[PDB]
């Protein structure tokens, strides 16, 4: 593993899902049970940690 | 060739094609043509 | 001047044909970005995924 | 004319088979019944205007 | 040895419109401020459902058949019910699976069970105390079994 | 085959369904248009539920109507004439009034 890069356009490799971005902090509030969010069109929005 | 029924016997063929009828029928058509002809 | 304010302050209708072009235009978006969730025959709609 | 058409009849007609695989497109000819319908209701709206 | 209660009336099924009730997550995947369309066995709304009760000698043990899949709901002042059993012929011939609310701790498996016809947990009035679990008589080709915390 | 008569063939009855509507907000009344088919056939599907869609809960009660377009189920008809507020077809008006 490596540390975090935030606020950069980075490759990320959370946990088998792959994509560049920029990672930010968030008010997300996901439940015990939730590990992802998606938006419509599928698309992958957050990860927790 | 295509369904419709014309009356009223409604009849359809295995192409799924149909016709609607018109809203306003021929003989209000023709009493809004013979009102303009009366009042002008 | 009046009644054409006091009208303009309590109907809805009168602009429904701006209405119906933004509706429009919105809606042929909406349809353009759901068909990204169309799989046309892959395994998978996801392209990361696959 | 103001003509309507049936997706399924046309397409696909009594088969179920074929109906499982149309569906891997989704909503395309319902946007079309949309499409053929405002051409139906424009046709009255002409009449009504001359 | 298990016991039978002599002079159980039968029961009186009663029905009662559902409303809407029943609904629950459909997945896991965390989503907001959406309108969300998906088909999925549900509890169709202003479905009939039938009641049971227990009062006075009164006492339903019914076998319901399952329709591979129920809603359950109970209304209970003191723990009275204190779960479930699900099988298919329950004469040791198929397995069969327990869930109950044992007071020290939760319990559940999945092995042959020859349940005794009539199972109870017992009780002492003045006490309050559990003193017999007449459930199952024996069990054999067991390969399941969980315990909960303490 | 076996004797030689002479047989057509014909499509079972198939169409389009529509829903009419006043607001949401005044009332939660409906009425449904069957395109283009003779009541007869679709009552006689109604009934031992051999038409589909399928509703849980309807009903084809006293109020069936007959138009050149097809036929309303839940309309009922009225013997006067006012401005249209819902065409429907061939002359026929739709509108939500007091009975
Ligand atoms: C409730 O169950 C607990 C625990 O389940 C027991 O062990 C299971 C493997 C199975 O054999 C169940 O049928 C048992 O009832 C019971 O407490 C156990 O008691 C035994 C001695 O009888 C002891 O050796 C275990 O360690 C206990 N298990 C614990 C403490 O987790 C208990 O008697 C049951 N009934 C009540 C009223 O609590
Ligand atoms: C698994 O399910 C099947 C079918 O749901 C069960 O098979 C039925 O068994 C009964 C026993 O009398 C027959 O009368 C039925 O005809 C069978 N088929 C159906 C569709 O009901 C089978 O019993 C189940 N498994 C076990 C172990 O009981
Ligand atoms: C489950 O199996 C056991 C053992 O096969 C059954 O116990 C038998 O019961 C009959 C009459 O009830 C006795 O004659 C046998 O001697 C018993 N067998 C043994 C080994 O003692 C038990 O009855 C079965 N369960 C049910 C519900 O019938
Ligand atoms: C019920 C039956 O056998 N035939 C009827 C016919 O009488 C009626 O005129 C027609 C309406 O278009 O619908 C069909
Ligand atoms: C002493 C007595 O009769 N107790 C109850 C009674 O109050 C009740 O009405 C009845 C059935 O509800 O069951 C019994
Ligand atoms: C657009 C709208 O809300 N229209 C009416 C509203 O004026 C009225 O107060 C309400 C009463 O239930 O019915 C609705
Ligand atoms: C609801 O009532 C219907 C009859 O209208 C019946 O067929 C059905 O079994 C009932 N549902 C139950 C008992 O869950
Ligand atoms: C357990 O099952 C085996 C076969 O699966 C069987 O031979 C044996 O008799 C069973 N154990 C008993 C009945 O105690």
């Amino acid at each position: 593993s490596t540390d975090l890069i935030k606020n950069q356009c980075v490759n990320f490799n959370f946990n088998g899902l792959t994509g560049t971005g920029v990672l930010t902090p968030s008010s997300k509030r996901f439940q015990p049970f939730q590990q992802f969010g998606r938006d419509v069109s599928d698309f992958t929005d957050s990860v927790r940690d | 060739q295509y369904g419709e029924c014309l009356g009223l016997i409604c009849a359809q063929k295995f192409n799924g094609l149909t016709v609607l009828p018109p809203l306003l029928t021929d003989d209000m058509i023709a009493a809004y043509t013979a009102a303009l002809v009366s009042g002008t | 001047i009046s009644q054409i304010q006091e009208s303009l302050t309590t109907t809805s209708t009168a602009l429904g044909k701006l209405q119906d072009v933004v509706n429009q235009n919105a809606q042929a978006l909406n349809t353009l970005v759901k068909q990204l969730s169309s799989n046309f025959g892959a395994i998978s709609s996801v392209l990361n995924d696959i | 004319a103001k003509t309507s058409v049936d997706c399924n009849m046309y397409i696909c007609g009594d088969s179920t088979e074929c109906a499982n695989l149309l569906l891997q497109y989704g909503s395309f000819c319902t946007q079309l019944n949309r499409a053929l319908s405002g051409i139906a209701a424009e046709q009255d709206r002409n009449t009504r205007e001359v | 040895r298990c016991t039978t209660f002599d002079d159980v009336q039968a029961p009186n099924y009663t029905q009662h419109t559902s409303s809407m009730r029943g609904v629950y997550y459909p997945d896991e995947i965390f989503r907001s401020d959406t309108l969300y369309l998906t088909q999925d066995l549900f509890l169709p709304f202003y479905s009939n459902v039938t009641g049971f009760h227990t009062i006075n000698h009164t006492f339903d043990n019914p076998v319901i058949p399952f329709k591979d899949g129920i809603y359950f709901a109970a209304t209970e002042k003191s723990n009275v019910v204190r779960g479930w059993v699900f099988g298919s012929t329950m004469n040791n011939k198929s397995q069969s699976v327990i869930i109950i609310n044992n007071s020290t701790n939760v319990v559940i498996r999945a092995c042959n069970f020859e349940l005794c016809d009539n199972p109870f947990f017992a009780v002492s009035k003045p006490m309050g105390t559990q003193t017999h679990t007449m459930i199952f008589d024996n069990a054999f080709n067991c390969t399941f079994e969980y315990i909960s915390d303490a | 085959p076996k004797t030689s008569e002479i047989l057509d063939i014909s499509p079972c009855s198939f169409g389009g369904v529509s829903v009419i509507t006043p607001g949401t907000n005044a009332s939660s009344e409906v009425a449904v248009l069957y395109q283009d088919v003779n009541c007869t056939d679709v009552s006689t599907a109604i009934h031992a539920d051999q038409l589909t869609p399928a509703w849980r809960i309807y009903s084809t009660g006293n109020n069936v109507f007959q138009t050149q377009a097809g036929c309303l189920i839940g309309a009922e008809h009225v013997d006067t004439s006012y401005e249209c507020d819902i065409p429907i077809g061939a002359g026929i008006c739709a509108s939500y009034h007091t009975v």
